[PDB]
């Protein structure tokens, strides 16, 4: 041990006496609690680092002392040393941020509350339900699983992390009514905090005055991608774009391991890395700055001599106190401080590739389906596959060993069988691909030709409304960490099981042409941070964005909404223009109100009346209203109307007529007709309303139902 | 100040708006097929020596639109969710009216264009098969695209006014006055794309091979540059990135 991993891994179980006192496996206060049981563990299986991590969770009297009789020397540890690291985390707990069966709110919705479970993303979607307290037998399951993993996990940062975090995600940090805050979040940015403090070169007489509570000793540090749909779309296949995609993850991955590495951090440090987003809190020493420069600038050299102008990335950091990671008198200090970073951003953004004084004078990403991650290796050596501005990226298969200091291993949080030496990276990545007769991932042509009628490539991409202004309103470093991690693993974690036809009843009915098929003719190009651009079968990918919409909707507590952009295209439509059309058609959801979707291109009065979105309950209610009347399913019209398509057509004409001017009283004279009577009339409700009339609405449901009968 | 503005009234679509070293490039060449390159030599002494072209922005009507100036992009703070809904579509503006244009150089609260008097039209056609797509700019009516030219007369009426001519033989050209009252400042917006000498305030890069600053791009003192080079044309190829600048305040940032 050190001061550095024993700080870590002190702010990491402080709180461990939470569950411990929950499960009433000893009698006191979780502080007292907590000890006991690292005490305990350490005496089993035998490793006394325990025995000093314990001391975390409890005039400094007894203090001193209890801490002499365990030998620092043994450990290589000065008393003094110790005294400083507790004195740390004991502040870093109180910068981090009452009945024992409360369990955790939602951060989405804090009226409703988690069932306790493990985070698993293969098993049940989360859902905020009602508030049930927890029964003192499902925490000491817990318990008893976590102290099975502590005994077997290496006594690194990077062992403990995923264990904690697979245990204690839907665990409430403090049993107060309407908490927001998971446990492995509050813990995660303790010893993110700590590790800092210590970083800053703060001891405990500076603790015990404020001298680091009170003055600028930490860092924020923020790291936005710029110009990613132009490095992913606008290329020269659907192979390389899910090979662009995955690089743009690796090479994010090579800059946040790279910073943590120099300024000698954790991956607790790491707030968040969601959609080429990251954000790290560090310390505030000349030291550190210079590595962020040194790093920035090496980085960016790369991106240039790499991609040229297409992919620019914005660093910046702000000196910040304990202080701002607060609320302090009313004011959130913490979003003012994440405002003013936000805003040194969008300047660096208008200063692209400024680091760079010399500015004013395609084989390894095709064979980027058998492996587990990469090892993060030097740039010079065997097997690298493809380099980030850092490191080389060495392919970890199933039947090989791993390479490097760090391993990068995909949606598990379990190390497997990799070097005791090796850094832990768990990355979760949404990689759903519909399998070819061959192995591969299929084609744009393949999943075109297993629509329903018409053969289209369907393309949606979606996007989270005002989630600025959601983050913006989280308190404190732990809460927008259980946010940014909860949000993320929407689209990361749940969105292939979503695809794979799971959580039916929380779904319910949603527009569909077909029965959901086993394998669906889907293929994901990313899903991560609030944001996805999926492509599959036109009528699979319809479906899909109702799917999708509703899972968010339980996900979050119906408090927060997507907009979807989507697209039904001739195969051979190159990538780029289907990119730009779904994206102008996400932007005008957007522009139109939000909680809204664009289905399907449409004709309509310039009168700044009409909008072309539909908000999705209206959409939904529309369809449940009409496609049954005329739709019998799986590309079939009703028996009525098989002799009867052209009545379908007629009422798409009476709509271009309500289109020419929708003052002129025409489309009323044209209108067996009891299959339409909402249509028929000239509803006035809607007149005085400022509104259309229900005939501009129809197209939504009668041009999908002739793209599947076709 | 005022300056010349050059009115291209189209007869039929348009590939693209052109920006300042394409204007340039047409003007140069056409001056080469009236009068020799012993005038296009006087044109580029002329440029040199002080004289300026814009690119090309769209007008409707009596609405002339110019650039908007990096320099509020930071300063959109200067309700809570009318505030962040807005700034994203003040953020995605890439063009305002002369008015709101003026104001913006002043950091003074603008508003934006409703309509802008262009669409991008791409039209799809098959090839023998994959699908290829051409953008074509088509002109609401009354309106089109023109560039401001600040210099002596003489060498407007000797080489900018015949050479517009010339190339018009796609459209026709008139032109009238133009004034824009721009702040007194250390600072200036470019009106036209410039090949930089010092690093610039604020910018968005122009990959075309050159390194462009952008239209509505910042500068402190910065002229720009023109630069020739030789493609094994019969003669020498001058690319224009001089800076057409208006005084611009800048936020404390
Ligand atoms: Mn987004
Ligand atoms: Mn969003």
């Amino acid at each position: 041990m050190e001061i550095d991993e024993l700080t870590a891994l002190g702010g990491l179980l402080h709180d461990i006496g939470k569950p411990v006192q929950r499960a009433g496996l000893y009698s006191g206060d979780h502080s007292t609690q907590g000890a006991r049981f690292l005490r305990d563990l350490a005496e089993n299986t035998g490793r006394a680092e325990y025995e000093l991590l314990s001391l975390f969770s409890e005039n400094d009297e007894l203090m001193i002392r209890r801490i002499k009789e365990l030998s620092p020397e043994r450990f290589g540890l000065t008393m003094e040393d110790v005294l400083n690291a507790l004195w740390i985390v004991y502040e870093a707990d109180n910068l981090a941020s009452p009945q024992a069966s409360r369990p955790l709110y939602s951060v989405f919705n804090p009226g409703k509350a988690y069932p306790w479970a493990e985070l698993d993303f293969e098993k049940e979607l989360p859902v905020p339900g009602d508030v049930f307290s927890i029964r003192s037998q499902d925490y000491r399951e817990l318990v008893k699983r976590l102290w099975e993993e502590l005994s077997k996990a290496k006594l690194r940062s990077d062992r403990l992390l995923p264990v904690l975090e697979k245990y204690l995600t839907f665990v409430s940090s403090v049993t107060s009514e309407g908490n927001i805050i998971s446990l492995y979040d509050h813990m995660r940015m303790t010893s993110a905090i700590a590790l800092a403090m210590l970083r800053a070169g703060c001891t405990a007489e500076d603790v015990r005055s404020g001298r680091c509570r009170k003055e600028k000793r930490f860092l924020l540090i923020e790291g936005d991608f710029s110009g990613i749909q132009d490095f992913i779309y606008r290329v020269s296949t659907l192979k390389y774009l899910r090979a662009r995609s995955a690089y743009l993850e690796l090479i994010g991955w090579d800059v946040v391991l790279e910073i943590l590495s120099r300024l000698g951090l954790t991956r607790a440090n790491v707030v968040f890395n969601a959609g080429g987003h990251f954000m790290i809190i560090a310390q505030n020493t000349p030291d550190a700055v210079k590595e962020l420069e040194e790093i920035r600038a090496k980085a960016v050299e790369w991106l240039y001599r790499e991609f040229e102008s297409d992919l620019y990335l914005a660093i910046e950091w702000e000196p910040v106190s304990g202080r701002e990671f607060g609320r302090e008198g009313g004011k959130n200090l913490f979003a003012e401080a994440r405002k003013r970073l936000k805003h040194k951003l969008t300047v660096r953004k208008l200063k692209r590739f400024g680091e760079i004084k010399g500015l004013f004078e395609c084989n390894r990403l095709v064979s980027l389906p058998k492996l587990l991650g990469f090892g993060r290796t030097a740039k010079n050596d065997a097997g690298v596959l493809v380099e980030g501005p850092f490191s080389g990226f060495v392919p970890y298969l199933q039947g090989g060993r791993p390479v490097g200091e760090q391993i990068l291993v995909k949606n598990t949080l379990n190390p497997g069988e990799i070097p005791e030496s090796a850094q832990f990276v768990p990355y979760f990545v949404a990689d759903y691909f519909k399998k070819d007769p061959k192995g591969g991932v299929a084609t744009f042509e393949e999943l075109s030709m297993a629509s329903t009628g018409t053969r289209r490539l369907g393309v949606m991409k979606g996007d989270v409304d005002r989630l600025g202004e959601f983050f913006s309103s989280m308190d404190s470093p732990s809460k927008l960490a259980t946010a940014s991690r909860f949000m993320d693993y929407f689209f990361k974690g749940y969105i292939g099981a979503i695809i794979e036809g799971k959580f039916g009843y929380i779904i319910g009915d949603v527009p569909s042409l077909r029965d959901w098929p086993e394998e669906p003719d889907i293929v994901v190009v990313y899903a991560g941070g609030d944001a996805f651009f999926i492509v599959g079968a036109w009528d699979q990918i319809f479906e899909l964005a109702f799917r999708v919409r509703r899972a968010f909707n339980a996900y979050t507590g119906g408090k927060l909404t997507l907009s979807v952009g989507l697209g039904y295209f001739d195969e051979r439509t190159p990538i780029y223009r289907m990119a730009d059309v779904v994206s102008e058609r996400l932007d005008t959801a957007k522009d139109e109100g939000r909680n809204r979707v664009f289905v399907v291109g449409r004709s309509r009065p310039l009168d700044g009346k009409h909008k072309l979105s539909y908000e999705w309950n209206h959409y939904e209610e529309l369809w449940r209203t009409y496609a049954p009347r005329i739709y019998a399913g799986n590309g079939r019209l009703k028996g009525k109307l098989e002799s009867k398509k052209g009545l379908l057509w007629k009422l798409l004409e009476i709509r271009e007529l309500y289109v020419r001017d929708p003052n002129d009283v025409r489309w009323a004279y044209l209108t067996l007709s009891d299959l339409f009577p909402e249509l028929v009339g000239i509803d006035t409700k809607a007149v005085e309303r400022k509104e259309p009339q229900p005939v501009y609405w129809v197209d939504g449901v009668l041009k999908i139902v002739l793209m599947a009968v076709r | 100040p005022k300056f010349i503005a050059v009115k291209l009234i189209p007869k039929g679509p348009f590939r693209d708006i052109p920006r300042a070293d394409t204007l340039f490039g047409a003007i140069g060449n056409a001056i080469s097929a009236i009068h020799g390159q012993s005038a296009v030599e006087e044109l580029v002494d002329a440029f040199v020596g002080g004289a300026r072209i814009s690119s090309a922005f769209p007008y409707s009507g009596d609405t002339y639109y110019l650039p908007k100036p990096l320099s509020v992009e930071p300063a959109l703070e200067g309700d809570e969710e009318e505030r962040y809904t807005t700034a994203k579509r003040l953020r995605k503006a890439k063009y305002l009216d002369l008015k709101n244009f003026e104001l913006a150089l002043r950091l003074r609260p603008f508003t934006i264009p409703e309509e802008i008097p262009y669409a991008r039209v791409d039209v799809p056609r098959v090839v023998l098969s994959s699908i290829y797509f051409w953008e074509e700019i088509r002109f609401r009516e009354k309106s089109g695209v023109y560039f401001l030219y600040s210099g002596p007369r003489e060498v407007f009426d000797g080489y900018i006014a015949p050479a517009m001519r010339f190339l018009g033989d796609l459209f026709e050209v008139e032109f009238h006055e133009m004034k824009i009252d721009a702040p007194g400042s250390e600072y200036s917006v470019t009106l036209s794309n410039a090949l930089p000498t010092k690093t610039p305030v604020l910018w968005r890069l122009l990959r075309k091979r050159m390194t462009f600053i952008a239209e509505g791009s910042i500068v402190k003192n910065d002229p720009g540059g023109m630069e020739r080079l030789e493609l094994g044309l019969s003669h020498e190829v001058y690319v224009y990135g001089l800076t057409f600048p208006l005084g611009v305040e800048l936020p404390e940032g």
